């Protein structure tokens, strides 16, 4: 029914959002391997 | 002397902000799934 | 038809479950890099 | 209707793969943090 | 003298060990998707 | 002396590659949706 459709659109446009999170932590975590490899470099 | 220390805390508290921020979106996914 | 949306509905629940357990091993790799951070420092 | 359906299918199956992307950056991410550990022991 | 090595390979295995529980569920994502 | 560097630039290069291969199905994903 479209409250059925309506409702696993809305949940897969918020586990998309939740996904990018996730993506937008590992560039964070990058950043924080390259600080610890500078530290140790200089 | 160097009085300096390792510190990447920022970005890896930015990155658990973001894994937690992450956590409440699959937790409403889950509410409207369940719904 | 109901098989359809059960199956949508099961296999997005699965996906979710998927990304807690990628969101986990994130929070793990942050615990190795804070243990190489303590490592240099002490 | 089955376009609505395809839909829900296709997109899900695409965010299926995203996460398979993110979890292969994981996989690369702990690799770095080994050779940041190697090069401290070695 | 210092017998310490650095050792953060239970952390890194965890990881690795929840990043490949996430694959083995989305393989059973996809296969009930195929059905 | 020793001329060798820290360098495990072509991991996180990699993991970088990988994330930016996920926004971009992520954006895909949505334009499904959108549709
Ligand atoms: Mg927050
Ligand atoms: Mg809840
Ligand atoms: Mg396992
Ligand atoms: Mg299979
Ligand atoms: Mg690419
Ligand atoms: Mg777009």
């Amino acid at each position: 029914n479209s409250q059925a459709i309506d409702n696993l659109r809305a949940s897969l446009e918020t586990t998309n959002q939740a996904i990018e999170a996730i993506r937008q932590a590992g560039q964070e975590m990058i950043l924080a391997v390259q600080g610890v490899q500078d530290y140790i470099n200089n | 002397i160097s009085l300096e220390r390792l510190d990447v805390g920022t970005n890896l508290g930015n990155a658990i902000a973001k894994l937690e921020d992450a956590k409440e979106l699959l937790e409403s996914s889950d509410q409207i799934l369940r719904s």
